[PDB]
C-alpha cells in the first residue's frame, strides 16, 4: 500500500542519521507548492527528545510537535525505539491540509521511552534566529525533497514559512 | 452608598470606541468606558441565568424578562441601579488626539476640477495619500500619538484590523464643481485625524474597577442572592470576555491582576474565587478552574430560589435567539506570543482561512459552520453555492450529515430564522477567543463556543474536537 | 534573471520603432485578462515629450503618466539616453493588479534629460478621439499583444476602460 | 534668471565640499525665522546613493527625500551629471511655505545614474544621533546662513527641526 | 510595605522639623506635575496649633486642615505626640486624585492632645501674602520636592494654587 515516516523539526540537528529510505515511493503527502508548506502533521502530547531525537509520549493535551511526513523506511534495526502505525489518514491532524487521502497508510513516528526518571518540565520552543535555518533547509528539506533548486525560486517563503509553522514542546533536562 | 469590592483589571489590545469610534479624539482619551462594562456585565448576567436555567429546567427566558428579574441590582427605567461602577484608568488625566500641522497643499493640487477617492496607507513609517487617479504622494504630519511601530505592523498584519480599517481611510472628494482649497483642506484634515486616532491601541490598559452599593435598597425579596448571582456573573465576564470592539476575537480580552472585598458577607466568595486566578501554571489548570466556576454557579450554589418567581418568560422557539453557556466547549492553549494569535484567529474564523480549511473540508458546511458559529456574513444567492447546498447543512429536517440544524430554517420555506440566519446584520459570533495573563508571565488561549437557542441539539461532539483543532492551529 | 521595459500612450503615434522582443522570454506583466487592462505602471515625477516621447522629469508627484511594460530591450539604437534599472517588483506601482512578479526585474524606460531651455508648465491630457485609440489597439495592442482578434473578441472591454483608465501630463512643450 | 541648487540632508557627512554660491544675491526660500526651517522641498521618488549620495532617480513613489534649496551652482566643474532644469515654481513640492516666489526658478538637484546591475531596495532613514545633528549644524547652515547665532538663539528649535523634519530613503547598498 | 507621613500647610514655618526620611520607598502620593498639586488630603473636624504646629481634634465638620502625603516615617523623635493609623485607602478625602493607590497605607498625622484648660474657639485661616508662599516652596518643595528647580520653571503654577487651596482652621489662642 502505502508507508511514510513523520520526522520532526526541532531546533537541535538531531535528524540527519537516523533514516533510511528519503522518497522511496511515488508520492508525498507534505508537499512544497509554490506558496509554502503543504499537509504538516502535528501530534498532541507528545513532547521531543532531542538528545537521541524521539517524542516522547506524554498525556498532557496542552504539548504538541509538528513535523513532516515522506514515504519510506527507517532503518530496518528498528521497531524496538519507534511508533508505526497505519490509520485512514483523517485521524491525523494534519495543518495546511492541501490535498486528499487514501484513507489508509502506515507512518513510523520517532518514539521513545516515556522515561520515568525526571520530572517532566516540558516547555515549548519554536524556530527563530535564523542562524538554525540555514541547517534546516541543508538537512531535512534537502536530504529528503527533490524540489529545492530545482522547481522553485521563493525560498524566503519557505524560510518564514517554516519558522512560523513549526512549534513544538521538548523536555530541557 | 459603600464600596463593594474593587477590582485591578488589564485589557490587553482594547478597542474601545468613543463617539467618532476610537479611543481617543480631539477633546479627550477614554481607553475603557463604564457604560461599556455595565452593559456586558448584563450581557453576561443574561447569557450566564440563561445558562442555569437551561441545565436546570431546559426553559430559556426572554432578555427583557432577566433583565426585569434583576432590576434590583442593575436598575431599570423603574428602579435606580443598585450597583454603581467606577474606573479609574491609572495615568487617565487630560490626553488628547493633537494634529499640530499636516503638510497638505499638494494633495489639494492634485485633486482640483476632478471626482477622485483619496486612500490612505500609514505602513512605511510614513504616510502616504493614495490617488486613484494614479499618484502617490507622500504626506508630512506631526501628530501628538506617537505610533509605536508596532501597532503600525498589528494593523498591517492583523486582516480583521486592517479590514475594519476600510471606513477609517479613503474619501470620495469631487472638485469638478466650485472647489476652493480651503474645505478640501479641513476634509483631507479630518480625514487624517479619523485615520490616525484608529492607531492609538495601546497593549495593556490597567484599570481599577470599583464597585459601589446602595444599601438603602433593602432585601426586598430575593436581593442577596440576586447580588451574589450578578457577582458571579461578573467573574464569569472578566474571566470569558473582553471589553471593547471585537472581543470575540481576542481584542480587549480582560484578566485579574487584584480583586479586593469590602464586605465579606456578600463577596468573600468572589474575592477568593478570583484569587483562584492569579497563578495559572498549566492550561489544564486554567480549565479545570473554568469548570469549577461553572459548575458552581450551575448546581452547587445559589438555588432555584429566585428562578421560581413568576416574572420569567420562556423564549418563543422561533421568534426569539438567547445565548448560554455550554461547559463543554473550553479549550485552552498556551500563548508564547500574543500577537500572532490575535493574527492567527482570522486563519480560525475566515471561510479560506489556512486553518479552518485543514479542518473543514467540502466548503459547504465550511460555509455553514461559519454561518452558524461566526456570526453574520454576506452570503448573495447568486452563483448556486447558496442554493440549497447551505439550505441543506442548516434544515433541521432533511438530513443528519451536518452536526447543526437551525431551528427554523426550512428549504424554501424561510419564515424568521431564515432571514435572521442570513440577512440580520448584526449577530455575534457563538465562536469566540480570548486570551488570559496572571501575575505570572503565562498566557493561555480560550476559545469557547456558546450555546445558542436555535441550534435544534447540537451534536456537541463534532464541533467540539472542531473546537480543539481550530484551537490548536491558531496557537 | 529578468528583463522589462515601459512604452508610454500618448494621443499622438511615435511608437512604431520599439521593443526588440515579439516574443523573447517567457512572460508579461501587463495582462489583459478578460476582465480589462491590468498591472498599467505609473511613474510620477516625470512628464511626458510625445514628439518621440522621452519622459521629462520634473519634480511634481501630480506630474503622472500611464502606461504599458512588456518584458523587452528597446531597439538596439538605445542604451545611449533609455535610463534602466532594475528593483525587486516592489517598488513600482501597478494598478489593477492581479498576479505577482519574480522578485527582481530590470526595466528600460524611455528617458530624456529635463532640457532646461523651456519652463516645463504641463497639461493634464486624457486619452479620447477613439480615432486614436482605434488605432492604439492595432499598433501597441496588435504588434505586442496581437492576442486580441482570435484570444480576445470583446474589445469593448479593454476599449472603455482605455477610455478611462489612461491619462497622462504631458509638458506641453 | 535665478537659479538654486538642491542640497540633500542625510546623517552622511559629504556636505562640505559640493557647492560653490552661498547666497548669490540677498534672498533664499529656506528661511529660519523663530518658528523652524520653511520652504523646504521633497523629491518624489528619488533616494540617496550612499557612496556620496546624489539623488538615483527610483521609481517607488513612496521614495523620497528632503532637503534645503539654497540659490547656487554646484562646483563649476559640473553641468555633465545632473539635472539642470527649470518650470514655474508652482510644481515644486514644498513645506512649511512661508513665501511664494516669482513663478519661476532654475534648478540642480544631484543626480546619480541609475546603476542597472543591483536591485537597489530602499531603506528608510531619519536623523537620529543627536551628535549627528550637533555636527550637521556647523557644516552647511553656516556654509549657507551666516544669520545662525545671530538671530536665532533657541537654535535647538532649528536643532529638533532636524530631528522634526528631515527623513529620507537611503539606497541601503 | 507602603507608610506616608501627613504634612499639613500653615502659613506658620513651624512645619520644619518634621522629617525623617526623603523618599523611603519609591513614590509620593502627592505629586506636582506641570500642572500644580495632586492627590491632597483633608482631616476634618481638626484644627491646627501653630503654637508648635500640629494637629488639635474638635467636634465641628467645619474644621477642617488640608495638606501632602510624603513618604516616609515622622521623626524617631515620637510614640507620645502623633497618631499614626492603617487605613485602605479609600478612607482618604483626597483633593485634586490624580492617579491611584493599593488599597493599605500607614499614615502618621502631627498629633496634638486637646489642653481642656482653654475653650478650644478655632477660626479660619487662608494662606495668602505671597512671600510666605515663595519661601514655603523652598521650605517644603525644595527639601522634598526638588523636582523644582530641576524640571519644572513653573514655580508659580503652584504659588497660584497655595495662595488659593491650602487653606486651614487654627485654635489661634
Amino acid at each position: 500500500s502505502t508507508q511514510r515516516e513523520y520526522v520532526f523539526i526541532p531546533i537541535t540537528n538531531s535528524i540527519t542519521i537516523d533514516v533510511k529510505i528519503t522518497i522511496g515511493g511515488s508520492d508525498h503527502i507534505t508537499n512544497i507548492d509554490e506558496r509554502g508548506i503543504h499537509n504538516v502533521l502535528v501530534i498532541t502530547g507528545y513532547a521531543v527528545d532531542e538528545k537521541n531525537g524521539r517524542l516522547v509520549p506524554t498525556l498532557d493535551p496542552c504539548d504538541y510537535v509538528k513535523g513532516i511526513l515522506v514515504a519510506g523506511t527507517p532503518q530496518q534495526a528498528q521497531s524496538n525505539d519507534f511508533l508505526t502505525l497505519k490509520l485512514p489518514a483523517n485521524k491525523l491532524y494534519l495543518i495546511r491540509k492541501k490535498g486528499n487521502i487514501s484513507d489508509d497508510l502506515k507512518i513510523y513516528i520517532p518514539y521513545s521511552s516515556p522515561d520515568a526518571r525526571n520530572s517532566m518540565k516540558t516547555k515549548p520552543v519554536s524556530i527563530s534566529d535564523d542562524t538554525i535555518v540555514n541547517n534546516i533547509i541543508k538537512e531535512v528539506f534537502d536530504k529528503i525533497y527533490n524540489i529545492t533548486q530545482k522547481e522553485k525560486v521563493k525560498i524566503e517563503k519557505v524560510k518564514e514559512d517554516i519558522k512560523e509553522l513549526f512549534s513544538y514542546y521538548a523536555l530541557e533536562q | 452608598e459603600e464600596l463593594l469590592m474593587s477590582l485591578k483589571l488589564k485589557a490587553l489590545y482594547p478597542l474601545t470606541g468613543g463617539y467618532n469610534r476610537h479611543s481617543i479624539n480631539p477633546f479627550y482619551e477614554e481607553l475603557v468606558r463604564p457604560t461599556e462594562i455595565k452593559g456586558l456585565w448584563r450581557w453576561w448576567n443574561r447569557v450566564l441565568f440563561n445558562t442555569l436555567a437551561y441545565s436546570t429546567k431546559g426553559k430559556l427566558y426572554t432578555y427583557e424578562s432577566i433583565d426585569r428579574l434583576f432590576e434590583d441590582v442593575f436598575g431599570s427605567e423603574n428602579k435606580k441601579s443598585a450597583v454603581r461602577l467606577e474606573v479609574i484608568t491609572d495615568e487617565g488625566n487630560d490626553n488628547r488626539f493633537e494634529l499640530s500641522y499636516v503638510e497638505l497643499d499638494k494633495v489639494i493640487d492634485c485633486l482640483r476640477n476632478y471626482k477622485r477617492k483619496v486612500s490612505l496607507d500609514f505602513i512605511d513609517n510614513t504616510l502616504i495619500a493614495e490617488i486613484e487617479g494614479s499618484t502617490k504622494i507622500p504626506i508630512s504630519f506631526k501628530s501628538n500619538l506617537d505610533i509605536d511601530k508596532i501597532i503600525k505592523d498589528l494593523v498591517h498584519n492583523n486582516k480583521l484590523l486592517s479590514f475594519e480599517l476600510l471606513g477609517f481611510k479613503s474619501v470620495e472628494i469631487d472638485a469638478t464643481k466650485i472647489s476652493d482649497k480651503k474645505i478640501l483642506k479641513e476634509i483631507l484634515r479630518d480625514l487624517i485625524t479619523n485615520y490616525l486616532e484608529y492607531f492609538n491601541i495601546k497593549q495593556e490598559v490597567t484599570f481599577t474597577l470599583n464597585i459601589y452599593l446602595d444599601k438603602s435598597r433593602e432585601h426586598k425579596q430575593n436581593f442577596e442572592d440576586k447580588l451574589k448571582f450578578a457577582l458571579y456573573s461578573l467573574l464569569v465576564f472578566i474571566l470569558l470576555g473582553g471589553i471593547g470592539r471585537k472581543t470575540s476575537r481576542g481584542f480587549g480580552s480582560l484578566s485579574i491582576i487584584d480583586v479586593k472585598c469590602y464586605d465579606n458577607s456578600i463577596c468573600k466568595k468572589i474575592e477568593d474565587l478570583a484569587k483562584n486566578f492569579l497563578k495559572i501554571s498549566s492550561g489544564n489548570e486554567l480549565k479545570s478552574k473554568i469548570e469549577s466556576i461553572l459548575d458552581c454557579i450551575k448546581n452547587s450554589c445559589i438555588d432555584t430560589l429566585y428562578i421560581e418567581n413568576n416574572i420569567l418568560s420562556e423564549i418563543d422557539p422561533k421568534k426569539n435567539v438567547v445565548y448560554f453557556i455550554n461547559s463543554d466547549l473550553f479549550e485552552v492553549k498556551r500563548i508564547n506570543d500574543k500577537e500572532k494569535v490575535l493574527a492567527n484567529i482570522y486563519k480560525a474564523v475566515s471561510s479560506e482561512g489556512c486553518c479552518i480549511k485543514s479542518i473543514i473540508t467540502d466548503k459547504y458546511v465550511r460555509k455553514s459552520f461559519l454561518i452558524a458559529f461566526g456570526g453574520y456574513r454576506k452570503v448573495e444567492k447568486d452563483k448556486g453555492l447558496d442554493i440549497g447546498f447551505i439550505k441543506n447543512y442548516l434544515c433541521e429536517t432533511c438530513e443528519t450529515v451536518s452536526s447543526f440544524n437551525i431551528v427554523d430554517f426550512l428549504l424554501s420555506e424561510g419564515s424568521f430564522m431564515s432571514d435572521y440566519i442570513l440577512q440580520y446584520e448584526h449577530r455575534n459570533s457563538l465562536l469566540r477567543f480570548k486570551l488570559i495573563s496572571d501575575n505570572s508571565n503565562n498566557s493561555y488561549l480560550i476559545g469557547y463556543i456558546l450555546h445558542s437557542s436555535y441550534f435544534k441539539k447540537i451534536d456537541i461532539k463534532y464541533v467540539r474536537c472542531i473546537l480543539e483543532k481550530l484551537t490548536y492551529c491558531v496557537i
